[PDB]
């Protein structure tokens, strides 16, 4: 439905809430077949201007196939072998004798077929373009004569559009070492990407998900180069399945909690660490810690669960109670006052220290407030724009609802000179203990 | 021993469907080409049909288009040859033949036949766009030339020109191929020529063994195959 937000005064954190989430746990594979033509083009007597043209982009084929050949002659290094597993293993099936033969023989009547291969899986394999039905019926025979005769310019342009797809699939194969993400429309179009969504083994909410976001589809597959054998140029499409479809998501953002004194000396920083997106997955967390693993489109967001962390939901809990022993709720220290602002979806965090000048201007109306020393939230309800120093930040206009639940900034709870300011990363438990040392530390001198 | 042997036929009623296939031993299938050759009684050659080794393409004769469809089974190793709307001028041996080229599809790259077979009958009861001689006298220990003449677009345009030798109720054996190479088996004796929109084959020395009656194919820039008349060779 409605997303919502929850500053926490006490954290220095915000919490937005309300998120349809769409976390990826398994892939899909399919194999795409471009039916080549193998061909030992035979010189004429050519000079006029259209058997030149034919002949350079005879040539830029021929060495399009050629160099694709050689790439998996010499394609030893992976890009992510924890992703593409599922793919090269179909890729080393194909690798077979007889296996390809196979995959030729069932898509002989149709663009799209089933194909069981000997290790049990039922991939999909589609023939997404047919140049050798082209070379063989329109040109081989108007440049294998004695002297080649003499072809019109629209088999020369026709010829250039068939050819250039394939110039383009070699480029992208060949530059990445045969691994290429995102795929590309060159890759596969499409009209052919929603009609394989469309013929998944899925259910139709999912279909339905892929097809109105494609484009976060293209982002999270993997295009893998196979084999050319036999007049077949193969590469198998890896595409993302959601198992998880319309689940609750978070989203956290931190900002640093420093005390207001006059002396860099005797101030204390703090800031509130793991810091990102958090979704609920069968009773647990899934915490996604590097950015690019959640492509977020409108009110749904769209995770990756290869490169997460799975956590106990309770350390949801730690945005209203961080103090609280129940879940070791993880802080960064330091004695660093540096000012910063966080925009989060529906306002904005705004940590101002020293001698800093805080603002948050609007297009229409100026200053209505101009931030004190400390840390605060605004809701984008009426703000447009926040000031912090020389750098202006934009808040998102989203509508939605914000609730400030109020609560003491927990940096007035530590005493300076005790505190650990250099232990870094660190749990809660961590920091009490080095308290209680700290305490040990003064009662014997 | 690179053995095909052609089935199905017999009698057969004027209409309705036929099924005609092949059979394929002392060889690899899936390196070979396969080919449709029949022939009316007492008179000449005609081409059908050709596939690929992989089946995937399947270019025919324009006469018999539509009639007629080509299949192949790579894992049960045979040629089909299906024939729809039987008609009475249909009647005629109907030939098995290969060609060796692989992992190649267009039809120039495999237009000459090497093996063939004994062929089947199909009788129903109630033709040459290459130009040949037919009388060819020779006396032996004397050399005589054959004329196979085309037009630009078969023979002349392309230095594709096949040669076969076929005696009366045998199988047709392989000549010449490309304008003047020559598989094994083939006697020197054997040689053929090009001189623009004419090929010719020669023949020297004259023995009694060459009696017979001699065909030329090229491929034709429409994508299909075209068969002489054929030549009557009568030794003295
Ligand atoms: C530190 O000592 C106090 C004294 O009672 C105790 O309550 C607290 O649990 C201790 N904390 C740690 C982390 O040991």
């Amino acid at each position: 439905q409605n997303i919502t937000e929850e500053f926490y005064q006490s954290t220095c954190s915000a919490v937005s809430k309300g998120y349809l989430g769409a976390l990826r746990t398994g892939w899909y594979t399919s194999v795409i077949t471009i039916e080549l033509s193998n061909i030992k083009e035979n010189k004429c007597n050519g000079t006029d201007a259209k058997v030149k043209l034919i002949k350079q982009e005879l040539d830029k084929y021929k060495n399009a196939v050629t160099d694709l050949q050689l790439l998996m002659q010499s394609t030893p290094a992976t890009g992510s072998g924890s992703a593409i597993c599922s793919g090269v293993a179909v890729c080393k099936v194909l690798h077979l004798e007889g296996e390809v033969n196979k995959i030729k023989s069932a898509l002989l009547s149709t663009n799209k077929a089933v194909v069981s291969l000997s290790n049990g899986p039922s991939v999909l394999t589609s023939k997404v373009l047919d140049l050798k039905n082209y070379i063989d019926k329109q040109l081989l025979p108007i440049v294998n004569k004695q002297s080649c005769s003499i072809p019109n310019i629209e088999t020369v342009i026709e010829f250039q559009q068939k050819n250039n797809r394939l110039l383009e699939i070699t480029r992208e194969f060949s530059v990445n070492a045969g691994v290429t993400t995102p795929v590309s429309t060159y890759m596969l179009t499409n009209s052919e990407l929603l009609s394989l969504i469309n013929d998944m083994p899925i259910t139709n909410d999912q279909k339905k998900l892929m097809s109105n976001n494609v484009q976060i589809v293209r982002q999270q597959s993997y295009s893998i180069m196979c084999i050319i054998k036999e007049e077949v140029l193969a590469y198998v499409v890896q595409l993302p399945l959601y198992g998880v479809i319309d689940t609750p998501c978070w989203k956290l953002h931190t900002s640093p909690l420093c005390t207001t004194n006059t002396k860099e000396g005797s101030n204390i920083c703090l800031t509130r660490t793991d810091r990102g997106w958090y979704c609920d997955n069968a009773g647990s967390v899934s915490f996604f810690p590097q950015a690019e693993t959640c492509k977020v489109q409108s009110n749904r967001v769209f995770c990756d669960t290869m490169n997460s962390l799975t956590l106990p939901s309770e350390v949801n809990l730690c945005n209203v109670d961080i103090f609280n022993p129940k879940y070791d709720c993880k802080i960064m220290t330091s004695k660093t006052d540096v000012s910063s602002s966080v925009i989060t979806s529906l306002g904005a965090i705004v940590s101002c220290y020293g001698k800093t000048k805080c603002t948050a201007s609007n297009k229409n109306r100026g200053i209505i407030k101009t931030f004190s020393n400390g840390c605060d939230y605004v809701s984008n309800k009426g703000v447009d724009t926040v000031s912090v120093g020389n750098t202006l930040y934009c808040v998102n206009k989203q509508e939605g609802q914000s609730l400030y639940v109020k609560g003491e900034p927990i940096i007035n709870f530590y005493d300076p000179l005790v505190f650990p300011s250099n232990q870094f990363d660190a749990s809660i438990s961590q920091v009490n203990e080095k308290i209680n040392q700290s305490l040990a530390f003064i009662r014997k001198s | 021993e690179v053995q095909l042997v052609e089935s199905g036929g017999g009698l057969v009623q004027p209409g309705g469907s036929l099924r005609l296939s092949c059979a394929a031993s002392g060889f690899t299938f899936t390196t070979y080409a396969m080919h449709w050759v029949r022939q009316s009684p007492g008179k000449g050659l005609e081409w059908l049909a050709s596939i690929s080794y992989d089946g995937t393409s399947q270019y025919y004769a324009e006469s018999v288009k539509g009639r007629f469809t080509v299949s192949r089974d790579n894992s049960k190793k045979t040629l089909l040859l299906q024939v729809n709307s039987l008609r009475p001028e249909d009647t005629a041996v109907y030939y098995c033949a290969g060609s060796p080229s692989g992992h190649y599809s267009w039809l120039g790259y495999f237009y000459a036949m090497d093996v063939w077979g004994q062929g089947t009958v199909t009788v129903s009861s109630g033709q040459s766009a290459l130009t040949q001689p037919a009388s060819v006298s020779g006396s032996p220990g004397q050399s005589i030339t054959i004329s196979c003449t085309g037009a630009s677009s078969d023979v002349g345009g392309y230095d594709y020109v096949s040669w076969y030798q076929q005696h009366p109720g045998k199988a047709p054996k392989l000549l010449i191929y490309d304008v003047s190479d020559r598989p094994s088996g083939v006697s020197n004796r054997f040689s053929g020529s090009k001189s623009g929109n004419t090929a010719s084959l020669t023949i020297s020395g004259l023995q009694t063994e060459d009696e017979a009656d001699y065909y030329c194919s090229s491929y034709t820039s429409k994508n299909t195959l075209i068969f002489g008349g054929g030549t009557k060779l009568t030794v003295l």
